[PDB]
C-alpha cells in the first residue's frame, strides 16, 4: 500500500492510500481488510484476486480516511483467508503495515482585559484572539464552543 | 579529513585515537601517557 | 474585590475535541491591578512654529 | 550490524559504512545522512549530533552550517538556534541577529542585552543623551544631531515562545502471573480382588 496524497498533514486534506495485492499462482477470493490508528472494517470487504503473482499491483478498492490528532497512523491492511462472515476467523497472511508521520494543528489565544486594571466592584470584558495553525480546509466550517 | 572507523576489536595496544594532545605511533614499544615505559613489549606493533 | 495577581483560565472545544490539550497546563493571563494613574510630560522643539 | 552513529551506507551488501558528510549527523545506522535541521550545526565530518549554537552567534547557512559564528558588531542574537537564511541582508533571520536599532547597540558581539548607549555628562552637571545614527551602531552618537526625525522602519514584536514539550506516556503493563496448571491425575483404583 502507497500513499497518494502525500505530505500528511493530520486533519487538514485527506489522506488516500492505495493498495495492491499479488497471489503467485492459484489466485481466488480473498477478504481483506482495512485498519486505521483503531477500528477494524466490520463486513471486511470482499477481494477478487485476478492477476498473477507476475502483476503486483492488483485493483483493490482505494479506500481513502481522515484521521485526527498527530499521532502516527500505522495503517494496516490485513488480509484473512477463510470467509469471516459466518463468525471465523481468517488466516493473516500479509498485514504489510506502514506508518506515516504526521503534524498536528496548533491553536493560538491572545487575551486583553478591559478596564486594564480591576477596580473592585467594576466589570470588566476579557477579549479574546483565536487564531489557527496554517488554513481552514476548503469549504469546512468549524463552531467552537469556549 | 582523517577518518575515524567505527567500532572495530582491537586485542589490547592497538588505538584509534589518543586524547588531548598525543601524536599516535604505530610502534610494539610499550608507552603510557606519551613518555614510555618499555620497549619491544607488544609483539606485533600497536597503537601507541 | 479588587485582586493584585489574576489567573484566568479558558477552555475551547471544536466539537468534542478540546483545542488546549489537558496535559498542557491552561493558558494563564496576568492583566495588572492597582488602577495607575498615568502622568504625561510633554517637551517641545523650538517652541514658535 | 548496524552502522555506528557518525557513518551511513546506501547499497545493500556493504561491509564498510562510509563517513557523513560536513555538517551532517546520523543516527544508529541510516541508509543516508540526514543533515542538521533549522538553526544548527556540526561543525565537523562524521559527527552523530548537530550542536545548537548558543544565544549570540548564527550559523553560516541554513540547514547545512559549516561553523556557528559571532553576529556583527551592531547586532545581537537574543536565542540560541539564531541562523543565517543566506538570502536576504545577508545575516539576518527571524530567529537570527537583529540589530537592536537606535537606543540600543552591542559593539562587541557578546551578548543578546544591547545597550541603550551611555548618556555623557558635559563637565558635571550637563547630561546629554545619545542615540545611534544607523540602525545599529558601533560608536554612540549624542542626541540634537544628524536630523531626528528621519526614523521611520518597521517595528515587529516576538513571537511568544514554544510551549514545553509533554510529559512522557505510561510504561506498557507488565505481563501478569502464569496461570496454576492443571490439577495431578488421581492414584489408580486397586484391582479386582479374585
Amino acid at each position: 500500500l502507497a500513499k497518494t496524497t502525500a505530505d500528511p498533514v493530520t486533519t487538514d486534506d485527506t489522506i488516500a492510500f492505495s493498495a495492491g495485492a499479488k497471489h503467485l499462482s492459484s489466485t481466488s477470493q480473498v477478504w481483506w481488510t482495512i485498519d486505521y490508528g483503531a477500528g477494524e472494517s466490520s463486513p471486511r470487504t470482499a477481494l477478487t484476486m485476478t492477476n498473477v503473482g507476475a502483476a503486483a499491483p492488483n485493483a483493490i478498492a482505494s479506500l481513502s480516511n481522515q484521521y485526527t490528532s498527530g499521532g502516527t497512523k500505522l495503517a494496516t491492511l490485513r488480509i484473512y483467508d477463510r470467509d469471516g462472515v459466518g463468525a471465523n476467523t481468517g488466516l493473516l497472511l500479509a498485514s504489510t503495515t506502514v506508518t506515516f508521520t504526521v503534524t498536528p494543528v496548533l491553536y493560538a489565544l491572545e487575551s486583553a482585559v478591559e478596564p486594564f486594571s480591576p477596580i473592585a466592584t467594576v466589570a470588566a470584558k476579557w477579549s479574546f484572539r483565536i487564531q489557527r495553525s496554517k488554513a481552514t480546509p476548503a469549504g469546512v466550517t468549524e463552531s467552537i464552543k469556549c | 579529513p582523517t577518518n575515524v572507523p567505527q567500532r572495530v576489536p582491537l586485542p589490547k595496544g592497538f588505538r584509534t585515537t589518543c586524547f588531548d594532545g598525543y601524536e599516535l605511533i604505530f610502534s610494539n614499544d610499550n608507552y603510557t601517557n606519551g613518555v614510555r615505559v618499555a620497549v619491544d613489549a607488544y609483539p606485533y606493533p600497536v597503537g601507541q | 474585590a479588587a485582586a493584585a495577581s489574576l489567573q484566568g483560565k479558558l477552555q475551547c472545544f471544536i466539537g468534542s475535541t478540546p483545542l488546549w490539550d489537558p496535559y498542557y497546563p491552561t493558558p494563564v493571563f496576568q492583566v495588572l491591578a492597582a488602577a495607575p494613574t498615568y502622568t504625561l510630560s510633554a517637551s517641545v522643539t523650538p517652541a514658535v512654529v | 550490524k548496524p552502522c555506528q552513529p557518525g557513518r551511513y551506507q546506501n547499497s545493500i551488501g556493504q561491509r564498510v559504512c562510509k563517513p557523513c558528510d560536513m555538517g551532517t549527523y546520523s543516527r544508529y545506522g541510516g541508509e543516508l545522512c540526514t543533515k542538521c535541521p533549522a538553526g544548527t550545526v556540526a561543525s565537523k565530518t562524521g559527527s552523530s549530533q548537530c550542536t545548537p549554537c548558543a544565544a549570540g552567534f548564527y550559523a553560516n547557512a541554513p540547514d547545512s552550517a559549516t561553523s556557528c559564528r559571532a553576529c556583527p558588531r551592531g547586532y545581537y542574537g537574543p536565542y540560541s538556534g539564531a541562523y543565517a537564511d543566506n538570502l536576504g541582508d545577508e545575516f539576518e533571520g527571524p530567529r537570527g541577529c537583529y540589530k537592536c536599532p537606535y537606543d540600543f547597540f552591542a559593539d562587541r558581539p557578546g551578548v543578546r542585552q544591547c545597550t541603550a548607549c551611555p548618556p555623557l555628562d558635559l563637565g558635571g552637571g550637563n547630561l546629554v543623551e545619545q542615540c545611534t545614527e544607523d540602525l545599529g551602531s558601533q560608536r554612540c552618537k549624542p542626541c540634537s544631531l544628524l536630523s531626528k526625525p528621519k526614523t521611520a522602519r518597521t517595528e515587529q514584536s516576538p513571537p511568544p515562545p514554544s510551549p514545553s514539550p509533554p510529559p512522557p506516556p505510561p510504561p506498557s503493563p507488565r505481563p501478569p502471573s502464569p496461570n496454576p496448571p492443571s490439577p495431578r491425575p488421581p492414584s489408580p483404583a486397586p484391582p479386582s480382588p479374585n
